[PDB]
């Protein structure tokens, strides 16, 4: 249920 | 260093809801 | 937290949130003490019975977050871990004596309204603030019920309670690392920390120079908001020799 997070943190 | 004030609340002189409950507990 | 109130916007800049990177998960609140350190529970980090093991690379902690699932774009930062640091008697097996952490940061975190570090309490400060009756404030992400999730940062406001009051509300050994805090059945009011607020931390205003400082961390508890129990903290001023040390390096 956590929107996900821009691919430059991994 | 500027440790523990909040830009939001003590930098402005604002007080959130529920600090003078702490406040008035320490007595 | 169990029995609290959605936080302010900006009312806790030092609340930081430990993410998990595989599965998308929260792992355990922590607090920013500086640019580049964050401060949390060595249960967040090494927990053997549960098989928890986490190195700096499972991880990434998102600073300056009010809401719980969304990524808030233009708000808060997530950083990396550079290192690790558990203090080396942290005792795991029985009580969670010593159950406190240090995770640098490969970057330095920008201030901003919504990021700024809590202050580490002194000696004075210490003697001063941590007297039983004297309320503080806990913040986290955790369960809403010790049996679900909130969709913002929750805050608590928690007495601390009497050494022979918290020792008698539990089989567990209590060590001078540790404070409990929370109302007695007697007093009305309720609330707790509970899974998913560990790390996080207790804070008190002082009235001497109106700054918030850390006076615990969200350690452990026997179920969550239990008539007759408290919340356990880990006790900061009584381990910053050690912080010190790890940040003198
Ligand atoms: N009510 C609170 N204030 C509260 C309760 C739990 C937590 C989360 N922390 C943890 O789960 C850590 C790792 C082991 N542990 C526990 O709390 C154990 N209870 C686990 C439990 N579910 O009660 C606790 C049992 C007594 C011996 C020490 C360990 C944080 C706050
Ligand atoms: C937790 O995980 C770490 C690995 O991240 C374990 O550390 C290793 O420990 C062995 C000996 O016990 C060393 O020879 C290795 O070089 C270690 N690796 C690192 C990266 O530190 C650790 O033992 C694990 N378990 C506990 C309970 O701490
Ligand atoms: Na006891
Ligand atoms: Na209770």
């Amino acid at each position: 249920d956590f929107e996900e997070i821009p691919e430059e943190y991994l | 260093a500027d440790c523990g004030l909040r830009p939001l609340f003590e930098k402005k002189s604002l007080e959130d809801k529920t600090e003078r409950e702490l406040l008035e507990s320490y007595i | 937290i169990v029995e609290g109130s959605d936080a302010e916007i900006g009312m806790s800049p030092w609340q930081v949130m430990l993410f998990r990177k595989s599965p998308q998960e929260l792992l355990c609140g922590a607090s920013l003490i500086s640019d580049r350190w964050v401060l949390t529970a060595a249960h967040c980090l090494l927990y053997p019975p549960w098989d928890k093991n986490f190195t700096e690379n499972d991880l990434l902690v998102r600073i300056g977050k009010h809401s719980r699932t969304r990524y808030e774009r233009n708000i808060e930062k997530i950083s990396m871990l550079e290192k690790i640091y558990i203090h080396p008697r942290y005792n795991w097996r029985e009580n969670l004596d010593r159950d406190i952490a240090l995770m640098k940061l490969k970057k330095p975190v920008a201030f901003s309204d919504y990021i700024h570090p809590v202050c580490l309490p002194d000696r004075e400060t210490a003697a001063s603030l941590l007297q039983a009756g004297y309320k503080g404030r806990v913040t986290g992400w955790g369960n809403l019920k010790e049996t679900g999730q909130p969709s913002v940062l929750q805050v608590v406001n928690l007495p601390i309670v009497e050494r022979p009051v918290c020792k008698d509300s539990t089989r567990i050994r209590i060590t001078d690392n540790m404070f409990c805090a929370g109302y007695k059945p007697d007093e009305g009011k309720r609330g707790d920390a509970c899974e998913g607020d560990s790390g996080g931390p207790f804070v008190m205003k002082s009235p001497f120079n109106n700054r918030w400082y850390q006076m615990g961390i969200v350690s452990w508890g026997e179920g969550c908001d239990r008539d007759g129990k408290y919340g356990f903290y880990t006790h900061v001023f009584r381990l910053k020799k050690w912080i010190q040390k790890v940040i003198d390096q």
